[PDB]
């Protein structure tokens, strides 16, 4: 052993589950809402299903300039009206 | 070709017979420990 | 016993997860590589770099998610978050493929970290550092494939992307464009991996089937004591068995286990050398004599020419979507196709 | 003892430099025939019409091949799964044009290797050993069966069985990817975990044991001389090796039991490779890899490609180019 | 708790059922309860299939493997294999499901409540593995049971409705078998045919008369053999050839089942008589042939002379010769010329595919059938995307032939492995070194060196 | 991009009248097309005769015109060759031949309209993929 409490002890203790029957569902719900509120899309810049193309566009918004790439992506996004 | 075929048939049969009769020849007894396995 | 030595004391405490000086490099870099891969495959697109969906958020599954390489137009940019491309913007940085360099670089330093860990623990416990030495093969593979190979090519874009299907694509690309299977360095790699697997299997099975009866149980695992002084299986019986089955056999245990280190490690190193060549398109693509004969003689056919026809198919049919920056438009009439198909 | 008794005693003798045994009685002539035919063919066989379209492919050294390109070429598609021994041909020249050597070689070899497995059981029995080395051997054997017998049965022709040559093997792999998407098949993926993992654990075990060798030698000699064949003492300190590895990860990720460990070493690659064999053997009946072609779709209905679709493009190149004169109708149905 | 830990039993938890080897009552329980599992799945799976069943869709478009089995027996189907009444399916399902409750009841009883050993309870039901007489007796009982089963198939075929005959004149239909094949020359004739192409061993049986007669023969053989094994005990040569122990017997049976598994794989893959294509979908050979037929028909409609059309390789584009001369379909499907099917045979003449018949006699039902079979070839992905590996998502389809063949190859393989395992082990245990080498009596140490 | 009312507006007849399908109609259309037609017409091609596809241009040059709802509904009742010259119900699924193509038995007028609408709308979404074959995968 190396001094820490056995995991067997911990996970079969009442207190552990009093704590984690709150903390685990809390986290799960947090992640759930991170998706359902749509915040994930905006944090990571991922297209929603209606934001891959403008209505009659069929050309991928591929980044083609290294140093003005940021502005390219921004223009691409404005192009979705 | 017919001589070849007959020849191969005889050969194969010979060896197969060796296999079968061989394993029929008290094989469980052919081990280092307990020989009485009948 | 000053601050350095106190720190050393604490770093080397015998705890559930050993830290060590090497841990200071290893744990943050390994954590950020793993976390970056998971973040990216869960939430991040490859629309702006590849024209691909690549996250769970977009509908991809475990097999098809990836953290994809940056646009070819990024070249070999370090693509630092504070760099001239993303300019501190986290979202754009994700959209430009920042997570790819993030994961490759933190991963590289994490591997350095891990091998340092192997040296450190070996030194601490009093064993020879042959585990670290063996780990040099993983290092060579990762560095040749994820760093050297794309650095030889136009950009990070042609490095492998971090995903299951993405890697499968990497394989098929290497067949079509590099004829990588033809490469004797890859072949030595294959021999080392398949031979390593063979040795693993045959050694484990041999030991398990020349065990001494050291207990009364029909389940024989309990009849071992880690502290025992005796060999737990019979090397002499093992040696006679393989001598009579295969013609030759190990007789020396030390040699046996060194060999088990040597075969897969050497295999991986050779494969690395080959990929270093592919970084420059320095391929084993063709046999010149084959091509001279086949060009002059329309009835001469071997499996080598058959496979090049396959390669030509792969290139023409995959390039326009796989290499979108090139803006390939291959009209129907120019696509190579056999009859009917 | 009578002649037959003496003969049995010799066949099953534990003192022959190479064990014969009853399995050996079948193994030796079949492997000899497969070997001899293979060597002669690889050097000197004429071109073989593999795909039955009068388009003979050259496999032998004397007919324009090197070690890397050469092969014994699978029998004609015209033959399909028909049994084509030498005496079915009108002449050796016909036999060679139609790829008779291939069938002779792979049948004699599959039989001979099966008997090799049996023979591993047999000698383990004669020597008082436990019997399951042969079970480990069943994995590579099953694989051989998969690519030489089962896949041809399923596809209806030995012309689609793996070629006996290096480049021919690559041909087989690429067409397999085109027609089954084997890369996206979980049994092939378990196979890769099997051999990558086998390699990993091979190096790992080797390095751990080598790292904990007990000092028995000077620096001017090989440490190998510190082990002597048949010594009763273990040659390395497994407690030290376990201390190391257990600290490398964490303690309970490491094996303290050598038997348990060596059992792991046998089970991982053997099971992985079992699944590789079963993967080939079931794609033999066209249950193929996962197909996520056009699986992601945007709000309008535009296809959003994933890496799977890029794979699909590569596979298409392979498909449309392979056996370029053999298809007359739009679907490649075997 | 007798023999229920490693210390007392010698077997670890992961080999726990090895603790049952000499506990005949509990072992009985395990077996009966397992039989209950099998019957349970048959019934439940049937009811599931039936709930998910649309009568006007082919069975093979619906992922069915049991209803096809019931339909082949003549229950629930009419001409062409059209479903005319689902109720028999429902009955088969329900009766199996009900029966599994009985079996599970008996199994649970014997397993955790009844006498743990049977020998002190009943000399009739008790047994010793080493007791050759009793072993061959129980073997006898079960042989009689099997023969009775085969005879039930016969009775269904001849006296209770008949079987589905895909070869019935005028079209596939349920037909009563009145003149089963009894001639042993034919019946065992099948047993001596090569397993290679154009021959196919027993897999090649292509008429119901041969099938029924076969089961008559097998039924009588099993009943006779069963009586024989009840009344006799193994002869000396048998005694000296075998290992007589539980694990040995298990190993023998594992070998047998591996063999049967491979055989069934080939049966469902090639045969379209006892696996009618109406229910199971076309075979691989069948669908390839059907493609050739389809485009011969199309192109000939457009005015092509298909008999004289030279393809790119110089071989006929539509029609060529087999290596023995028969006229056969061209293209890659040349490999499949041994295929035979009700929709193709009317075009077959004494020399193979007949050009005049092809030109003048092809019916619309034949065009339909060839198109159907061509477009339902047994090709598809693990997630059930129908078609070649490069096909786009759209058609939800993997052939029942593929499912059945792959599943049973996998099972037959692992059962071969199991045979090797338990045979090797039974040998080692009977000889007494299954637990390892005796250090003080290591056999190799008493052998002369190899060199 | 979205599946808009405009995308879902397709020609009802040859006389310039249109009909705007609902999203439920679009989904029903895809489902029914997959149910009764995709085995041969997956992706807008035709496996048992690749010369004829389900592209709108192709259907417009058919006889009678098939690039509208009425034409496609009629085709599903009484299919003809491309020139209108032969009735081919005997070898092509149709209501008229529901007896020999049993999947056609439970198809209602409403269903035919939905399938027709799917055939007309899908190329508006997929462009050259529809009727394109493997080249456009
Ligand atoms: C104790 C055992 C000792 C054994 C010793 C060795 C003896 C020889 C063994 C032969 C092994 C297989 C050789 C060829 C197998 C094959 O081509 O099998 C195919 C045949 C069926 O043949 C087909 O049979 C067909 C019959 O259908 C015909 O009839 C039908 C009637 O409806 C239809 O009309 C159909 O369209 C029509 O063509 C046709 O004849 C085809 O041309 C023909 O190819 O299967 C069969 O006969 C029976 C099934 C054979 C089992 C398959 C082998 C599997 C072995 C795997 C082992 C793995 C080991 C791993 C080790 C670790
Ligand atoms: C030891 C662990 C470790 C290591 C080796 C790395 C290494 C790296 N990180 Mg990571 N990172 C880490 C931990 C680590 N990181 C942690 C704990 C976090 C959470 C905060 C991150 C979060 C993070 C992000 C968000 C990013 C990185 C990035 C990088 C890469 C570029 C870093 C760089 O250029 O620094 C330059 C700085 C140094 C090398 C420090 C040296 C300081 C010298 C020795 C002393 C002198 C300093 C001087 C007095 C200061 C004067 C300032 C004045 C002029 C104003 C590099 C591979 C970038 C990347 O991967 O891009 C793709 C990136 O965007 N890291
Ligand atoms: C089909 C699978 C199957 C079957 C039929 C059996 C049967 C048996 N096992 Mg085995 N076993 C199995 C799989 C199976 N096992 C697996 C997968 C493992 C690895 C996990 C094991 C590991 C194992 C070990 C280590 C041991 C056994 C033992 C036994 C025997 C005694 C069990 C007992 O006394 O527990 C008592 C159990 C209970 C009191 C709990 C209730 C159990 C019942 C049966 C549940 C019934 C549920 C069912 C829905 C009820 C329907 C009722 C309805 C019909 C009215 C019994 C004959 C033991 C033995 O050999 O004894 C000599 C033993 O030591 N098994
Ligand atoms: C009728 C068939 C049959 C029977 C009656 C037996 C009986 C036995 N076997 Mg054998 N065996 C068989 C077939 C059979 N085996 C096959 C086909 C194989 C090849 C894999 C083996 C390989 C084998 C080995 C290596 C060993 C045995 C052993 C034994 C003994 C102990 C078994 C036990 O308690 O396991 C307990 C059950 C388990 C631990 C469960 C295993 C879990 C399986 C692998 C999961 C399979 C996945 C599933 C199909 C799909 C996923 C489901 C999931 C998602 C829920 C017992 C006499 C042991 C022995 O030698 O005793 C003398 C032993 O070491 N068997
Ligand atoms: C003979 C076995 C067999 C066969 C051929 C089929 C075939 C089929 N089933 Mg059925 N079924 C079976 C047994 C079988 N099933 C069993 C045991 C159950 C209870 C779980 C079911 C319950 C069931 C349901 C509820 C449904 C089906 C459905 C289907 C159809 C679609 C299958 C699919 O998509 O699989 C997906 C493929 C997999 C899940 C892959 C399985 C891979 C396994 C786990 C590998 C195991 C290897 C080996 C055994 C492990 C040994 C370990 C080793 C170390 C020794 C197909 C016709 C579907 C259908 O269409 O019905 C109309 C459907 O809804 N089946
Ligand atoms: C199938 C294997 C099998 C075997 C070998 C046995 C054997 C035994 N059982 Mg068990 N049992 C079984 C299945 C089996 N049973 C089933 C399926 C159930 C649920 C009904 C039970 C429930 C059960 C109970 C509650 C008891 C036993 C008892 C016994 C013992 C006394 C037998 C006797 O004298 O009956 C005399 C024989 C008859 C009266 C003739 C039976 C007529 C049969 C059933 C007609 C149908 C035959 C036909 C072939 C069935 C085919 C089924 C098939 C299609 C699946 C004996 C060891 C007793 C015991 O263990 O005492 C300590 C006991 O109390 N059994
Ligand atoms: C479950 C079925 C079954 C089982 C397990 C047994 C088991 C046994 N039988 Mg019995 N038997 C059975 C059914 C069965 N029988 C039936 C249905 C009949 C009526 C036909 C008989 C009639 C019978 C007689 C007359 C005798 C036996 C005997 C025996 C014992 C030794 C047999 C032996 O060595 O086989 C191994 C097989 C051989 C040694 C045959 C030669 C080996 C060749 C090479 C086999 C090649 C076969 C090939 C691979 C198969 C491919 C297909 C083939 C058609 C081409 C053994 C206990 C013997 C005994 O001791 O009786 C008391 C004996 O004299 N049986
Ligand atoms: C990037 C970045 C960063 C980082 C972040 C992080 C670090 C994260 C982490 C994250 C994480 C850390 C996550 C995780 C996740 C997880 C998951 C998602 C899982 C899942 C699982 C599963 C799904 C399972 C499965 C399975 C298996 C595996 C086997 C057994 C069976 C089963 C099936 C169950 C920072 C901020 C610095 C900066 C910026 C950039
Ligand atoms: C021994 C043992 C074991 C095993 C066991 C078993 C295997 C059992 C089985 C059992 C069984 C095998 C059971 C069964 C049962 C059944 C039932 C209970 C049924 C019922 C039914 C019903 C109720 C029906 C209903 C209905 C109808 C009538 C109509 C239609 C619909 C419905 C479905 C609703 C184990 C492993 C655990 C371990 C321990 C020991
Ligand atoms: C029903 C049916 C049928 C019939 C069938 C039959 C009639 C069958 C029979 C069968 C048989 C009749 C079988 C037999 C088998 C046999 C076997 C399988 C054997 C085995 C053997 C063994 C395994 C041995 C071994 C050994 C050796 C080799 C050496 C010495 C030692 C020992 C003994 C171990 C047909 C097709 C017409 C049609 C369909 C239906
Ligand atoms: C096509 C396959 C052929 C099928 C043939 C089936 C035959 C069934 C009856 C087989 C008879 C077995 O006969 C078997 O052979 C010879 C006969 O002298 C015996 O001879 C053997 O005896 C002892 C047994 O310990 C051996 O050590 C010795 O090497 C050998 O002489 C076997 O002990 C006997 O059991
Ligand atoms: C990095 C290594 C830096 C060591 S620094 C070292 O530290 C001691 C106290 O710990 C001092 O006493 C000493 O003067 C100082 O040089
Ligand atoms: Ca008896
Ligand atoms: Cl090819
Ligand atoms: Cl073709
Ligand atoms: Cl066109
Ligand atoms: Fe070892």
């Amino acid at each position: 052993t190396t001094g820490e409490r056995p995991f067997s002890d911990i996970i079969t203790s009442v207190r552990y589950w009093v704590i984690h029957s709150i903390t685990i569902p809390a986290l799960f719900i947090a992640g759930w809402l991170f998706v359902s509120t749509g915040l994930a899309y905006d944090v990571f810049g991922t297209p929603r299903p209606d934001s891959y193309y403008a209505q009659e566009q069929r050309s991928i918004p591929l980044v083609t300039d290294r140093f003005e790439a940021k502005q390219q992506v921004e223009t691409f996004l404005e192009q979705l009206k | 070709m017919e001589t070849l075929k007959i020849t191969v048939y005889i050969v194969v049969t010979f060896f197969v017979l060796l296999f079968v009769f061989g394993f029929l020849s008290g094989d469980p007894a052919r081990n280092p420990k307990r020989k009485d396995l009948e | 016993r000053g601050w350095f030595d106190i720190l050393d004391d604490w770093l080397k405490r015998d705890r559930f997860v050993f830290v060590g000086w090497s841990g200071i490099l290893l744990f943050p870099c390994a954590y950020l590589a793993l976390g970056g891969w998971l973040t990216g495959t869960t939430f991040v697109t490859s629309w702006y770099t590849h024209g691909l969906a690549s996250s769970y958020l977009e509908g991809c599954n475990f097999l098809t998610v990836a953290v994809s390489t940056p646009a070819n137009s990024m070249g070999h940019s370090l693509l630092l978050l504070w760099g001239p491309e993303a300019q501190g913007d986290f979202t754009r940085w994700c959209q430009l493929g920042g997570l790819w360099t993030f994961i490759a670089l933190h991963g590289a330093f994490g591997l350095i970290g891990f091998m340092l860990r192997q040296f450190e623990i070996a030194r601490l416990v009093g064993v020879r550092p042959y585990n670290a030495i063996a780990f040099s093969a993983p290092i060579a593979v990762f560095v040749s494939v994820f760093l050297i190979y794309p650095l030889g090519q136009s950009s990070w874009f042609f490095a492998p992307s971090f995903g299951v299907a993405a890697i499968f694509r990497f394989l098929l690309f290497f067949q079509g464009f590099h004829n990588w299977t033809l490469n004797p360095f890859h072949m030595m790699g294959v021999a080392g991996v398949l031979g390593g697997a063979l040795l693993c299997a045959i050694h484990g099975a041999t030991v398990e089937n020349t065990l001494f009866q050291d207990g009364e149980g029909a389940s024989t695992f309990r009849a071992f004591n880690p502290t025992q002084a005796e060999e737990t299986y019979s090397m002499v019986t093992a040696n006679r068995f393989w001598s009579q089955i295969f013609g030759i056999a190990f007789s020396n245990k030390r040699w046996l286990h060194f060999f088990m280190l040597f075969v897969p490690v050497t295999g991986l190193w050779m494969s690395a050398i080959g990929v270093v060549g592919l970084a420059l398109n320095l391929r084993s693509y063709d046999f010149i004599s084959q091509e001279i004969r086949a060009a002059e003689d329309p009835e001469f056919e071997t499996f080598y020419t058959k496979n090049l026809l396959l390669n030509e198919g792969i290139r023409a049919w995959m390039a326009p979507q796989d290499q979108p920056h090139e803006n390939f438009v291959f009209p129907e009439e120019v696509l190579p196709r056999g009859n009917a198909l | 003892a009578n002649l037959w008794e003496r003969f049995c005693n010799w066949v099953t003798s534990t003192d022959n430099r190479l064990y014969v045994g009853w399995f050996g009685v079948i193994m030796i002539p079949t492997l000899l025939a497969a070997t001899i035919c293979f060597v002669i063919a690889f050097i000197a066989a004429p071109p073989v019409d593999i795909d039955g379209i009068r388009e003979p492919v050259s496999g032998s050294l004397l007919y324009g091949n090197n070690i890397i390109t050469g092969a014994v070429v699978p029998s004609s598609n015209a033959i399909g799964l028909h049994f084509y021994p030498i005496w079915e041909a009108a002449s050796l020249d016909e036999w060679l044009y139609n790829g008779g050597p291939y069938q002779l070689i792979i049948f004699h070899f599959l039989l001979g290797a099966s008997c090799y497995m049996g023979r591993q059981w047999e000698l383990s029995y004669r020597l008082g050993m436990r019997p399951w080395i042969c079970v480990a051997y069943s994995a590579p054997l099953a694989s051989a069966f998969a690519v030489f017998l089962i896949y041809p049965i399923g596809q209806g022709s030995f012309s689609d069985g793996m070629p006996l040559g290096i480049s021919g093997t690559f041909n087989f792999m690429i067409v397999f990817q085109a027609e089954h998407n084997i890369l996206m098949h979980p049994f092939h993926q378990l196979g890769v975990a099997g051999v990558f993992g086998g390699a990993l654990f091979c190096a790992m075990h080797g390095s751990l044991v080598t790292s904990s060798l007990i000092r028995e030698t000077t620096e001017t000699e090989s440490a190998n001389y510190g082990y002597k064949f048949g010594q009763e003492e273990e040659t390395y300190n497994i407690v030290a090796a376990h201390g190391y590895f257990g600290r490398l990860i964490f303690q309970y990720a490491s094996f303290n039991n050598s038997r348990s460990l060596h059992f792991f070493l046998a089970a991982w690659p053997v099971v992985g490779v079992w699944f590789a064999a079963l993967g080939i053997s079931t794609m033999a009946f066209n249950l193929n890899g996962f197909n996520f072609n056009h699986s992601v779709i945007d709000a309008k209905g535009n296809v959003i490609n994933t890496w799977a679709d890029i794979i699909n493009r590569a596979n298409l190149g392979m498909e449309v180019m392979h056996e370029r004169n053999a298809h007359n109708f739009p679907l490649d149905l075997a | 708790a007798t023999n229920r830990d490693q210390e007392s039993s010698g077997f670890a938890w992961w080999a726990g059922n090895a603790r049952l080897i000499n506990l005949s009552g509990k072992l009985l329980g395990a077996h009966v309860a397992h039989a209950g599992l099998i019957v349970f799945w048959a019934g439940a799976m049937t009811l599931f299939e039936l709930a998910h069943f649309i009568p006007e869709k082919p069975m093979y478009e619906q992922g069915l493997i049991l209803i096809p089995h019931i339909a082949t027996l003549g229950w629930g189907v009419g001409p062409g294999g059209e479903v005319v009444d689902t109720f028999p399916f429902f009955v088969v399902g329900v009766v199996h499901l009900i029966s599994s409750a009985v079996l599970g009841f008996g199994g649970v009883y014997h397993a955790i409540r009844g006498p743990e050993t049977l020998e002190e309870y009943s000399s009739f039901f008790g047994y010793d593995w080493k007791d050759k007489n009793k072993m061959t007796t129980i073997l006898g009982f079960h042989l009689i049971v099997l023969g009775i089963g085969a005879l039930l198939l016969v009775a269904k075929a001849m006296f209770f409705g008949g079987l589905y005959d895909t070869w019935a004149p005028g079209g596939g239909d349920v037909r009563v078998i009145t003149n089963p094949t009894l001639d042993p020359r034919v019946i065992f004739g099948y047993l001596l045919k090569s397993p290679f192409g154009g021959e196919g061993w027993i897999v090649s049986v292509n008429n119901l008369e041969d099938v029924v007669g076969g089961h008559i023969w097998i039924g009588l053989i099993c009943i006779a053999g069963g009586i024989w094994h009840i009344l006799t005990t193994p002869f000396g040569w048998a005694r000296r050839a075998f290992i007589w122990s539980g694990e040995a017997y298990l190993s023998y049976s594992l070998g047998a089942l591996s063999m049967m598994g491979f055989i069934a794989t080939c049966f469902v893959w090639f045969n379209n008589t006892v696996y009618p294509s109406e229910f199971y979908g076309p075979t691989g050979p069948e669908a390839s042939q059907a493609q050739a037929m389809t485009f011969l028909i199309r192109d000939q409609k457009l005015g092509a002379n298909v008999g004289s059309a030279q393809g790119p390789t110089g071989l006929g584009k539509y029609l060529m010769r087999s290596p023995t001369g028969e006229i056969i379909f061209g293209g890659e499907t040349m490999r499949f010329w041994d295929f035979r099917g009700p929709w193709l045979e009317p075009l077959r003449g004494p020399n193979g595919l007949d050009l005049n018949k092809i030109k003048n006699d092809i019916q619309p039902w034949q065009e339909r059938r060839a198109a159907e079979y061509m477009t339902h070839a047994p090709l598809g992905s693990l997630n059930s995307v129908g078609g070649v590996a490069t096909e786009i998502n759209s058609v939800n389809f993997v052939s029942p032939r593929s499912w059945l063949a792959t599943s049973h190859f996998v099972l037959a393989f692992f059962f071969l492995v199991g045979h090797l395992w338990h045979a090797g082990r039974a040998r080692a245990a009977a000889a007494g070194f299954e637990k390892g080498i005796d250090r003080e009596s290591e056999p190799v140490l008493s052998m002369p060196s190899l060199d | 991009a979205e599946l808009t009312p405009e995308v879902l507006t397709v020609p009802l007849n040859s006389e310039g009248k249109t009909i705007t399908l609902t999203e439920k109609q679009y989904l029903e259309g895809k489902r029914l097309f997959q149910y009764a037609c995709a085995s041969c017409h997956v992706g807008g091609i035709t496996k048992t005769n690749p010369s004829l596809d389900l592209r709108t241009e192709t259907l417009a040059l058919a006889t009678p015109p098939r690039d509208n709802i009425e034409g496609l509904v009629d085709y599903m009742k009484n299919p003809t060759t491309y020139d209108g010259e032969q009735e081919i119900a005997e070898v092509h699924p149709s209501l008229r031949s529901a007896d020999i193509f049993p999947k056609m038995r439970n198809l209602t007028e409403k269903d035919l309209v939905a399938i027709a609408g799917h055939i007309l709308v899908e190329p508006k979404i997929l462009g050259d993929k529809w009727g394109g074959g493997k080249v456009y995968y």
